[PDB]
C-alpha cells in the first residue's frame, strides 16, 4: 500500500 | 533536461531461421518521458507492435520495451526507429542476429 | 533472504495541454504488483501480478481514492514548482517520487525510502535517519522549510516504519510460492569471424532473474577491462534477462581465453571458454 503525501511541494 | 534514449534491438530467443521469434526494441535512460517507438521490417512501419507500460529506474530515467512476433529469413532486415524531443531526426537501430 | 517494496509515481505535464498525466507503480521484490493511470477510462488501482487477485472490493477501492488524492497532490506541486523555478508557462516538466522500505533477512525494517526529483533531478530527499532532509537546489529550500515546519518527515517515517512495512509482510506471505526464487544464468560463447586473423569470442548469460550480474573475460588470469565489449543488461521479455561481454582474440589463440559468470542465484561463479 502506497504512502499518501503530506504538505505539498 | 533532456536524457537521450538508449537502443537495442535483440531476439528474445537465439534466432533461426524458419523459427517464431520475438523481436524487442529496448529503449532506456530517456528524459522526458514523451517517446515515440516504431519497429520496422525492410523499411516499412510493423502493425502489431505491444509496447510495456510508462516506468522509471532509480536513477529516475525513462524505459520502455517495445516488441513483436517475427520469423527470422536470411533476406529480411528489421530496425527500431526512435523519435524523442532530445534528437533533432529519428533515431533508426538495425537488428544484428549476433548481438 | 532480504525483502523490499516500493511505489513510483510521476506526474507530467505537456505545453499542449490542459491537465497532467499522474501514474502510480507498485513493486515487491522489484516485480510490478499494482499500477494506476490517470489516463485510463477507469482510473483505478489494478492487480498487475497473478497474487494480488486476492485482495477484494475493499482494497481496490480505498487505495483508488488514495491515488486521486496523490493525482491532486502531484498536481498542485508542480504549480508551485514552475514558480519556484520561475519557468514560464510553455514548457513539459516532471515530478517523480520514489517511497518504500528495505527488509533483512530476519524481515526488520533495514531502510525507508522518500525521494523526489523535478525534471529527472534530484529535488528532495527524506535521508536514512528519516528525520531530516537533503535538498539541493536554492528553489527547493522554500519546500524543504515548509516540510520542516509542518513536521511532514514525522508522518513519513509513521507510514514507512509501519503501514510500508506491514503490508509488505502481507503481500510477503500472499505470494510465497513465487517472491524468493533466482533463476540462474546459462551461459555459453559464440564464435564470430572478425578482422584478419582476429575473432570475437561472445559470452553469453541467459534465462537469468534478477537483473544484478557481472561477466568477465581473463588471458591467463589477467582480467580484460582493455576495451572488453559489452552491453547492459536487457529483459528477454519473459520475466528473465540477458547480457553479453565480448573480446577480440588472436585466431587459434582462443582457449587463453575465459569468460566467468557472477550471479546470486549460482552454486558459485562459471566458468567457459569458446569450445568448437
Amino acid at each position: 500500500k502506497g504512502p499518501a503525501n503530506f504538505a505539498t511541494m | 533536461i533532456q536524457k537521450t534514449p538508449q537502443i537495442q534491438v535483440y531476439s528474445r530467443h537465439p534466432p533461426e531461421n524458419g523459427k517464431p521469434n520475438i523481436l524487442n526494441c529496448y529503449v532506456t535512460q530517456f528524459h522526458p518521458p514523451h517517446i515515440e517507438i516504431q519497429m520496422l521490417k525492410n523499411g516499412k512501419k510493423i502493425p502489431k507492435v505491444e509496447m510495456s507500460d510508462m516506468s522509471f529506474s532509480k536513477d529516475w530515467s525513462f524505459y520502455i520495451l517495445a516488441h513483436t512476433e517475427f520469423t527470422p529469413t536470411e533476406t529480411d532486415t528489421y530496425a527500431c526507429r526512435v523519435k524523442h524531443d532530445s534528437m533533432a531526426e529519428p533515431k533508426t537501430v538495425y537488428w544484428d542476429r549476433d548481438m | 533472504g532480504p525483502h523490499s517494496m516500493r511505489y513510483f509515481e510521476t506526474a507530467v505535464s505537456r505545453p499542449g495541454l490542459e491537465e497532467p498525466r499522474y501514474i502510480s507503480v507498485g513493486y515487491v521484490d522489484n516485480k510490478e504488483f499494482v499500477r494506476f493511470d490517470s489516463d485510463a477510462e477507469n482510473p483505478r488501482y489494478e492487480p498487475r501480478a497473478p497474487w494480488m487477485e486476492q485482495e477484494g472490493p475493499e482494497y481496490w477501492e480505498r487505495e483508488t481514492q488514495k491515488a486521486k488524492g496523490q493525482e491532486q497532490w502531484f498536481r498542485v506541486s508542480l504549480r508551485n514548482l514552475l514558480g519556484y523555478y520561475n519557468q514560464s508557462a510553455g514548457g513539459s516538466h516532471t515530478l517523480q517520487q520514489m517511497s518504500g522500505c528495505d527488509l533483512g533477512s530476519d524481515w526488520r525494517l533495514l531502510r525507508g525510502y522518500l525521494q523526489f526529483a523535478y525534471e529527472g533531478r534530484d529535488y528532495i530527499a527524506l535521508n536514512e535517519d528519516l528525520k531530516t532532509w537533503t535538498a539541493a537546489d536554492m528553489a527547493a529550500q522554500i519546500t524543504r522549510r515548509k516540510w520542516e515546519q509542518s513536521g511532514a518527515a514525522e508522518h513519513y517515517k509513521a507510514y514507512l516504519e509501519g503501514e510500508c512495512v506491514e503490508w509488505l509482510h502481507r503481500y510477503l506471505k500472499n505470494g510465497n510460492a513465487t517472491l524468493l526464487r533466482t533463476d540462474s544464468p546459462k551461459a555459453h560463447v559464440t564464435h564470430h569471424p572478425r578482422s584478419k586473423g582476429e575473432v570475437t569470442l561472445r559470452c553469453w548469460a541467459l534465462g537469468f532473474y534478477p537483473a544484478d550480474i557481472t561477466l568477465t573475460w581473463q588471458l591467463n588470469g589477467e582480467e580484460l577491462t582493455q576495451d572488453m565489449e559489452l552491453v547492459e543488461t536487457r529483459p528477454a521479455g519473459d520475466g528473465t534477462f540477458q547480457k553479453w561481454a565480448s573480446v577480440v582474440v588472436p585466431l587459434g589463440k582462443e582457449q587463453n581465453y575465459t569468460c566467468r559468470v557472477y550471479h546470486e542465484g549460482l552454486p558459485e561463479p562459471l566458468t567457459l571458454r569458446w569450445e568448437p
